[PDB]
């Protein structure tokens, strides 16, 4: 009961802002911003994890029904120029230190809890945009940064895998 | 950059053609193409070189469709009437400001505009009445001072167009020694001083007290702010030059 | 020159010597009744020693030619006033100038 | 626009386009004080319609053309 | 081409003289000023009572974009200018001005903001600049300047308080020019201003009543001429620190206790909110003036105990970098 | 790029000449075309 | 206790005045739709203010700083400057009294207070108010309306050599190279060819700093050697600025980013091996030190260009039509001092034998390629053949990259530093103290032949 | 006096001092710019257009 009782008072507190537009005012705001890390769009995330915080159908098909009804090119390509500016490890700066990323988690959990419960219209419209003049496939764009992710993680190995432990700044990287 | 492109027998096996279509939005773009400007080039390219004391009837003179041309091109190019929401009247004026980049790549700083002003070839509207049939010069208040709206309008709507008048000073002096216009010439000026100076940079005193003999025939504008303040100030955000 | 005129003088004897602020309360004036300057409006006495070249010599010369607490209309000239030049914004060129001069003490 | 010399020179269709934006029998009749890829009868009221520049070629008090001396 | 006209019907008069006229070889007096503003200008004249243009809209446009323009040559620093115009728009006429009650909002407006535009626009708004510094000099008038005056930790107030901040300083000249724009911005002359300070306690004072009761009629047209003009030269006159805490004790008196609760309008909330920010600002300064009054017993306490077990660095023995210095 | 025609400062015969620029006129005018198809019926069928 | 009380009081959330905003704010945007969106902008503002008091205080005091009563003059003379530089910025400011800006940056050059105290000139912002009237005097190319940037006097030569007492003001300069990047600007304020003295900003922001010259990247450089690249064009009249109008004294284009970079590449000892790796394998994709005729390329050879450019300099002028005037010209240099400093910086870049790398870390690579420009071994004549300062270049490139036979074909660093040296130090009208330093530097030349 | 007490109770100010103390801000606010308390005469009860809303 617990439990419940948070699940309740979650939800009243999401009832208390989304119901005032505040997703409707993240899909604008991340569409405003037009592939710029900052910290505006940033606040932007975080607000719309915390208004989903589970999976709230509610805000899913309020952001799906703003989303087909304006057509907005805008949030995808947004979210594909996010995608394509989202930072590595470059383990040359590492090396010369020697002498980010909640951004990108917190944009794929977004990312993630619009398709949460098997909601499959955003695993579709996340692919398609199919109401829309031209698409954008941001499946694509999460796979293409975990290459990017591959490539610099196995550099990372093959760097420390001649040698014999690792440092403290080494496991952070890492980890 | 200049890769003039000439059909070969085959040439170069790696020259994909790409596409991409006038989409939903770009319908406007492919409209004012078609609608507002190679019949208004037309029109007033007529009109012009029927200026120069060529016979009336013989090339394009239908000063009543010319009188309707413009008409449809203020009223296309109209402000998005305030009193409309938020997001429709911002929607407006993306689609104004479009049209008008899309008339600026056309040639308003080097075709468009160049047409209006080559259009203004009025020594008296007077004289002209009774020179080519019966009329010449009675609507050019409306073409002059209704298209250097619009001209002035893209120059703020886009940010850093400061191209025509505020580039080409010596077209805005060729307004200063007709003196009918001065509604326009504060929208240049307003728009330009909160992008960047140009065309304040080089006015004189033989500009501002021209200005100032046309004041004393003239009961203050009421936009003598817009004019003769942002003249000095520009609004609250001043250049100090 | 400053072609002086009394209006109520005093002791008519107490002239100025070098070095003596001239408390003077004027009221500056032009041609035509046109206003230009006040002391009164301000009720701050203007203050000037002799010689110094603060004001124009109409003033200097006119308190030369003037005694203590004497109300008096001097009449300055284009010559020793602004003249062609002409305070900015304000004055003219060419222009002849009144005061309604009134001297009140030297210190 | 003829288009019977489509060899000799262009024709523009995209001016001579035309839409049925809407069509009704003649009791459809309310003057102020839909169905959806409906079909098309005969002697059932008709609207054209300008595709690229929305006028709609309707009935207007075209008084202007005189070529007849009684036409519009 | 006008025609003159021969029906003028236009404003006549309200008061004229308290003129006597007693016996006794018909002795006749009057000991009771009056005086009203005239209109006669060198491109178009036409003579009558500032007043008198309240019903004709075809001048009160050209005085009002010349008030404007006025202000407007006059603006962001430029003191030659205002030693030009102050010949034309001497103080009495700004003085009258403020406190007729009878004008329309438009000149009062242009005139209050005129007035602002060569008396508060450069001094203030430089001090504005400098006021998010906080430049601190330690002085031990730096120490008795804690949070509290009391022990009750009560609320204080604001505007009062020592400061003991090195904010810039105001300096004036004369009409009639030398050194004219050197360093002078009191005003380009010199302006009253403990009279002006009395003026807006009086017609602030004024304005509460005038709008408390509803009124049909405020001074210029509506509430907002009335309150807009007058509450943004007491800003002005605020934050140039003129005010006394008697002053501020009354200024707070009007709306602790009012303004704030009466119906306004949005404009004039929009200037409140400024009057709270500036309160803020003092209040903030004081925390800050405090801190700072701790700092000096504490870095001295606390680099006391360094010497109280002495430590020290490289062969430079005894260096100060045991007290306060890394290096 | 895009088969631009080159601006309207000679508009006598030199705008019949072409230029390829993958600029700012991929937006606009001069990089424009229409396919003006000989078909008069089903002119709108798709392209093929 | 002391700290402890205080900070009870100071975070009791202290002092009506809060409850007073708190419900007139929120009853003011309850008791109507309002419409105005900076008056419920400015609302919300005060409401969010008066709960987050701490928020006035967290930003505030990184801007305070005290100081005593005797520093409470000369303090306000700054504050004065600065408030009225701050009316020549943009606000109520700009730039047309450019004597009032010059005076202002005189009178706080002058100024004895960020010489004591530590931190006031960063925190004010002073560096920000330069940078900004600069590019408000800039705006874009081909003008250069008002060239006097005394601004770039102000920040090179007084702000980063003021961080000795605070080497973090230098930090903020280095920061503004970031905007160099986009200010990559070409106009100097100096002797004034076309040297580009806002390079001595980044000069002196990455002057002599281990832990900054590491914080470098490669596109801060790239473009300094495509500009270098830039100036790979022929030398044919006097001064060819562009042009030559009607003076003509000598174009100087390329030394100065040489300049810059040797600060880059060379730390305060030894050189720094990140930097110049890419700064080398950006060279050789693109070596366009262009002399006047050699095989490949134009030149990539010292002595033949350095005795065709020698033809130039003795009879002529700095140019080669014209009618004798040359000497101590630092056409001549541009191709002298061109050189000069390029082998400079290039003898700065590799390392030693026999160092913590003694060609054993792939710094062979390098040296080889070094090692392939010999004319390497042939620059003993260009260090016997007017600048004697040219030379120490070329010595130090054989230093840093170059047994005792090859002492030997010299015998000494150079027999005729030595005897000019031991003879310029007796006083003449003459060939005379003008080497009293020209060539009693070479100690510093010719000692570490000691080994 | 100098500028090291300064910036110590600046690092001592995140530290020992910001807590839910007034972080508890957060839910409170929102609890408070929610309601719109208003007697319109058209309201169901309040709620004209809340302040958060607007």
């Amino acid at each position: 009961e617990e439990k419940e009782m948070e699940k309740q008072k979650l939800l009243y507190q999401q009832a208390r802002l989304h119901d005032r537009g505040a997703a409707e005012m993240v899909l604008q705001t991340i569409s405003a911003s037009k592939g710029e890390t900052g910290p505006m769009v940033a606040a932007t995330l975080k607000l719309g994890i915390a208004i989903l915080n589970g999976g709230n159908s509610t805000v899913q098909q309020k952001m799906l029904d703003y989303l087909k009804e304006k057509k907005d090119v805008g949030f995808f390509q947004s979210l594909a120029g996010l995608m394509q500016s989202c930072s590595v490890l470059d383990l040359n700066a590492f090396e010369r230190q020697n002498k980010d990323d909640e951004f990108t988690c917190d944009l794929f959990r977004f990312l993630q809890l619009l398709c949460e419960g098997h909601n499959s219209d955003f695993q579709n419209y996340l692919r398609t945009q199919t109401g829309n003049n031209t698409t954008v496939n941001i499946i694509i764009s999460t796979v293409d940064y975990l290459l990017r992710v591959q490539e610099s993680i196995s550099d990372f190995y093959w760097y420390y895998s001649g040698k014999d432990i690792i440092d403290e700044q080494g496991q952070r990287n890492f980890s | 950059i200049q890769r003039k492109a000439i059909m070969h027998h085959e040439g170069h096996m790696d020259d994909g053609l790409n596409l991409s279509r006038s989409q939903h939005e770009e319908s406007r773009t492919a409209r004012v193409i078609r609608s507002t400007v190679f019949l208004f080039n037309r029109f007033i390219r007529g009109l012009d070189a029927l200026s120069k004391k060529v016979k009336l009837p013989t090339i394009d003179l239908p000063i009543e469709s010319v009188s309707l041309s413009l008409q449809d091109l203020i009223g296309y190019f109209h402000p998005p009437d305030e009193h409309l929401e938020h997001e429709d009247k911002q929607n407006r004026l993306r689609a104004l400001k479009n049209r008008q980049n899309l008339f600026q790549e056309e040639g308003m700083i080097n075709l468009v505009l160049e047409c209006i002003d080559r259009l203004h070839v009025y020594s008296s509207a007077a004289h002209f009445a009774d020179v080519a049939g019966r009329e010449a010069g009675e609507s050019w208040k409306s073409i002059l001072n209704s298209l250097y709206e619009l001209l002035a309008a893209l120059i703020r709507g886009n940010r850093k167009n400061c191209a025509q008048f505020s580039g080409s000073l010596d077209w805005l002096i060729s307004r200063l020694e007709r003196l009918e216009a001065s509604s326009g010439i504060l929208e240049v000026l307003h728009c330009v001083l909160v992008e960047s100076p140009e065309a304040l940079n080089i006015i004189k005193e033989g500009h501002i007290k021209s200005i100032i003999s046309l004041l004393d025939k003239h009961g203050r504008n009421h936009k003598v702010l817009d004019v003769l303040c942002s003249l000095c100030v520009c609004h609250g955000v001043a250049v100090r030059s | 020159g400053v072609e002086i005129e009394t209006i109520s003088p005093g002791d008519g004897r107490t002239f100025p010597k070098k070095g003596q602020t001239c408390v003077v309360h004027y009221t500056g004036m032009l041609q035509n009744g046109k206003k230009f300057d006040s002391s009164r409006d301000r009720n701050k006495p203007f203050k000037f020693r002799i010689g110094k070249q603060e004001v124009i010599k109409g003033f200097e010369e006119g308190a030369a030619q003037m005694s203590l607490g004497q109300r008096a209309k001097l009449t300055c000239t284009p010559d020793v006033a602004y003249g062609a030049t002409g305070h900015p914004g304000v004055i003219p060129p060419n222009a002849t100038l009144i005061f309604d001069v009134e001297l009140l003490n030297l210190e | 626009e003829s288009t019977s010399n489509s060899k000799n020179v262009p024709p523009d269709l995209s001016i001579c386009t035309f839409v049925l934006e809407q069509s009704l029998s003649v009791r459809a009749l309310q003057e102020m004080l839909g169905g959806g890829h409906r079909t098309l009868l005969y002697g059932h009221a008709i609207l054209l319609r300008h595709s690229y520049s929305g006028m709609y070629l309707c009935c207007l008090s075209t008084s202007r053309s005189s070529t007849d001396k009684l036409a519009f | 081409s006008h025609v003159l006209w021969s029906r003028m019907p236009n404003q006549f008069l309200k008061v004229d003289v308290s003129r006597i006229s007693e016996r006794q070889g018909w002795l006749v007096q009057c000991l009771d000023p009056l005086q009203f503003m005239s209109l006669h200008i060198p491109e178009e004249n036409r003579s009558v009572d500032i007043l008198e243009l309240t019903e004709q809209e075809e001048l009160l446009q050209f005085h009002y974009h010349t008030l404007r323009l006025y202000s407007a040559v006059c603006a962001l620093g430029n003191h030659r200018v205002a030693h030009a115009l102050c010949s034309h728009v001497d103080e009495p006429q700004l003085l009258y001005a403020i406190e007729n009650k009878y004008m329309p909002g438009l000149l009062r407006a242009g005139y209050y903001d005129l007035l602002i535009d060569i008396h508060l626009s450069s001094y203030a708004t430089a001090r504005l600049m400098m006021n998010n510094e906080f430049i601190v000099p330690m002085t031990e008038e730096t120490k008795s300047i804690t949070l509290f005056p009391d022990e009750n930790k009560k609320h204080g107030l604001p505007g009062i308080g020592l400061s003991t901040s090195l904010r810039p300083r105001m300096r004036f000249s004369s009409p009639s020019f030398v050194s004219i724009s050197n360093d002078c911005y009191q005003y380009s002359p010199e302006f009253p201003l403990d009279i002006l300070k009395a003026k807006t306690i009086q017609m602030l004072t004024e304005a509460v009543k005038e709008g408390s009761l509803h009124a049909r009629d405020p001074v210029g047209g509506t509430t907002e001429f009335l309150f807009v003009p007058l509450i943004k030269l007491f800003y002005t006159l605020l934050i140039m620190g003129i005010f006394h805490n008697e002053d501020l004790k009354h200024i707070l008196q009007l709306i602790e206790p009012g303004l704030l609760q009466m119906k306004l309008p949005e404009p004039v909330k929009l200037q409140m909110c400024l009057l709270l920010q500036y309160l803020c600002d003092c209040q903030v300064r004081h925390r800050i003036e405090a801190i700072v009054a701790f700092s000096d017993d504490f870095v001295a306490k606390l680099q006391d105990n360094q010497r109280f077990r002495y430590n020290e660095v490289m062969q430079a023995l005894n260096m100060s970098a045991a007290l306060t210095a890394r290096k | 790029e895009c088969l631009t025609v080159p601006s309207g400062e000679h508009g006598e015969e030199q705008r019949r000449t072409v230029h390829y620029e993958g600029g700012a006129v991929s937006v606009h005018a001069r990089s424009l075309w229409r396919l003006e198809t000989l078909r008069v019926a089903w002119s709108g069928s798709h392209i093929r | 206790g002391r700290l402890l009380s205080l900070v009870e009081k100071v975070t009791y959330l202290k002092k009506s005045l809060q409850q007073l905003i708190s419900e007139t704010m929120v009853r003011w945007a309850q008791e109507s739709v309002i419409e105005d969106p900076e008056l419920v902008r400015a609302m919300f503002v005060l409401l969010h203010r008066q709960y987050d008091g701490i928020g006035g205080l967290v930003r505030a005091l990184p801007k305070t700083y005290t100081i005593n009563g005797v520093s409470v003059e000369d303090t306000i003379n700054l504050l004065a400057s600065l408030g009225q530089i701050r009316s020549l910025l943009s606000v109520r400011m700009g730039k047309e009294e450019e004597k009032l800006m010059i005076r202002g940056l005189g009178d706080i050059m002058n100024n004895k207070v960020f010489y004591q105290h530590p931190n006031l000139m960063r925190a004010l912002g002073m560096h920000e108010t330069v940078m900004e009237v600069m590019v408000n005097v800039l705006g874009g190319g081909e003008s250069k309306e008002i060239t006097f940037p005394k601004m770039v006097a102000n920040c090179c030569r007084f702000l980063c050599y003021f961080c000795r007492i605070s080497r973090q003001n230098q930090k903020a300069m280095f920061d503004h190279l970031s905007y160099l990047l986009e200010n990559s600007s070409v106009g100097l304020a100096s002797p004034a060819m076309r040297g580009s003295t806002p390079l001595d900003v980044a000069a002196a922001s990455v002057m002599d700093n281990n832990e900054l010259a590491l914080a470098l990247r490669e596109p801060d450089l790239e473009k300094v050697v495509r500009y270098l690249a830039g100036c790979g064009l022929q030398s044919c009249q006097m001064l060819v600025s562009k042009g030559y109008p009607d003076i003509g004294w000598n174009p100087v284009e390329g030394e100065r980013y040489l300049d810059f970079l040797r600060f880059a590449v060379f730390c305060n000892g030894e050189s720094v091996e990140e930097n110049a790796n890419v700064v080398v394998r950006l060279l050789i994709r693109r070596p366009e030190c262009f002399g006047p005729a050699l095989r490949g390329e134009g030149g990539n050879g010292l002595l033949a260009a350095m005795e065709e450019a020698i033809k130039i300099a003795e009879d002529p002028s700095r140019d080669g039509p014209s009618p004798t005037s040359g000497s101590s010209k630092t056409m001549g240099n541009a191709i002298m001092t061109f050189y000069a400093a390029l082998i400079d910086l290039l003898g700065r870049c590799a390392p030693e034998m026999h160092l913590i790398h003694a060609g054993k870390g792939e710094a062979i690579r390098i040296r080889s390629i070094l090692r392939s420009l010999g004319d390497l071994v042939g620059v003993i004549s260009i260090a016997f053949q007017f600048c004697p300062d040219h030379k120490a270049a070329m010595v130090l490139f054989l230093d840093r990259v170059y047994v005792q036979d090859f002492l030997l074909h010299l015998l000494e660093v150079g027999f005729l530093p030595d005897l000019r040296a031991a003879a310029s130090l007796d006083t003449a009208a003459l060939s005379a103290t003008d080497m009293a330093l020209a060539l009693n530097r070479y100690l510093c030349t010719a000692v570490l032949p000691l080994l | 006096r100098h500028r090291a007490v300064n910036l110590f109770l600046q690092g001592y100010e995140k530290s020992w001092i910001e807590t839910e103390e007034h972080y508890f801000e957060d839910k409170l606010i929102e609890d408070l710019a929610k309601p719109g308390a208003e007697l319109p005469e058209e309201d169901e009860a309040m709620k004209r257009v809340d302040p958060l809303h607007q």
